[PDB]
């Protein structure tokens, strides 16, 4: 197989500065050309620049050329994208592609913030809450109080994903936010199978596995 | 720059139906021109390249053509899958420059609702709190009335709703909604219930819960 896999999500104070990278397994160097893109919401896709591993040539947006600095190692097979002087206008979310735009990278979450990282709190949400439903039933996790976005939400350690729907965030009057993952599955099966829900909160470094079974009562 | 004009912004459509996207470009690209497709997860993937060449694995329903300065894609029959944001890329000089991109979004049959209703767990009531949440799953269209109440009593300024977008396989949404109380607050009522209105139903469809020893 082959794919990128980028840096995780983070938050960094304004003014700061900030390296994502963008790490490619399969091919390497051989194909040249290592492009960043920026992406905010009701935004389309905008490029900031692109890097030629083979000499370190660098061809920039012309908007960034004081803002973002290309650079990469053909030995690790990482190309890296350092962000300087950081504002509210840098809070996006960073994709990194390969030659002709075939790979594409997961993207990396960047919030620019004064505020500290909270790491959230994980509950479930039991099938058959006081009893069984007519044939399917739905179990969750409520990954409460995190701060900032976003939050991975797996399910089976990704063995699950028939059926789930993770909801987008909401933002608590606290200035922290909430969300919640669900999946629907058959009720006659709850004694059999075993549904567990793999939450990961990078910017906080907080990973929660929470088995979501019916309650005794 | 060479500027990529994308229309339209949002085209709606329903399943089965030809629909098709276009880009001008301002200045002369030869050809150059990619077209992407975003899904829902933030997933990247090319489509087309050279404006009419499909990438391999590209299923068969999308095509690509030119007619001078107007670069367009087209779709045969609109699936659900097909749900996502399309960018055109110009890659003929520098810098490299995206169209604004087309959100597509499919037209389905009206479905109702599946609800479902969720008490605080027991860890949570532990820390101080409670949440009570309510399900709208695989409903069409997405308006829908969610009212929250406890004895009976309607609920207001103590929750918090989310609607998801359009899903890959069959085009509804689902939507959560979450009833954050003290755990005193909650202690003190007995039914928990949430009441949902949708086209897709008659009449209000009613799920609850009794807060009852375990
Ligand atoms: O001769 C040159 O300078 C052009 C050859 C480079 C073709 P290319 O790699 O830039 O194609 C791409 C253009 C843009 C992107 N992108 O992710 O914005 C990805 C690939």
């Amino acid at each position: 197989q082959v794919q990128l896999q980028q840096s995780g999500a983070e938050l960094v104070k304004p003014g700061a500065s900030v390296k994502l990278s963008c790490t490619a397994s399969g091919f390497n160097i051989k194909d040249t050309y290592m492009h960043w893109v920026k992406q905010r919401p009701e935004q389309g896709l905008e490029w900031i620049g692109r890097i030629d591993p083979a000499n370190g040539n660098t061809k920039y947006d012309p908007k960034f050329q004081g803002k973002a600095t290309i650079t990469a190692d053909t030995s690790s097979n990482t190309a890296y994208l350092q962000l300087s002087s950081l504002t509210s206008e840098d809070t996006a979310v960073y994709y990194c592609a390969s030659y002709y735009g075939i790979y594409w990278g997961q993207g990396t979450t960047l919030t620019v913030s004064s505020a500290s990282t909270k790491g959230p709190s994980v509950f479930p949400l039991a099938p058959s809450s006081k009893s069984t439903s007519g044939g399917t039933a739905a179990l969750g996790c409520l990954v409460k109080d995190y701060f900032p976005e976003p939050v991975t939400v797996s399910w089976n350690s990704g063995a699950l994903t028939s059926g789930v729907h993770t909801f987008p965030a909401v933002l608590q009057s606290s200035g922290l936010y909430s969300l919640s993952s669900v999946v629907t599955v058959p009720s006659s099966s709850l004694g059999t199978q075993t549904y567990i829900c793999n939450v990961n909160h990078k910017p906080s470094n907080t990973k929660v596995d929470k088995k979501v079974e019916p309650k005794s009562c | 720059d060479i500027q990529m004009t994308q229309s339209p912004s949002s085209l709606s459509a329903s399943l089965g139906e030809r629909v098709s996207l276009t880009c001008r470009a301002s200045q002369e690209i030869s050809g150059y021109l990619s077209w992407l497709q975003q899904k829902p997860d933030g997933t990247i993937k090319r489509l087309i390249y050279a404006a009419s060449t499909l990438d391999s694995g590209v299923p068969k329903r999308f095509s690509g053509s030119r007619s001078g300065s107007d670069y367009s894609l087209t779709i045969s029959s609109l699936e659900s899958e097909d749900f996502a944001d399309y960018y055109c890329l110009q890659y003929a000089s520098y810098p490299r420059t995206f169209g604004g991109g087309t959100k597509v979004e499919i037209k389905r049959t009206v479905a109702a609702p599946s609800v479902f209703i969720f008490p605080p767990s027991d860890e949570q009531l532990k820390s101080g709190t409670a949440s009570v949440v309510c399900l709208l799953n695989n409903f069409y269209p997405r308006e829908a009335k969610v009212q929250w109440k406890v004895d009976n009593a309607l609920q207001s300024g103590n929750s918090q709703e989310s609607v998801t977008e359009q899903d890959s396989k069959d085009s509804t949404y689902s939507l959560s909604s979450t009833l954050t109380l003290s755990k005193a607050d909650y202690e003190k009522h007995k039914v928990y219930a949430c009441e949902v209105t949708h086209q897709g139903l008659s009449s209000p469809v009613t799920k609850s819960f009794n807060r009852g020893e375990c």
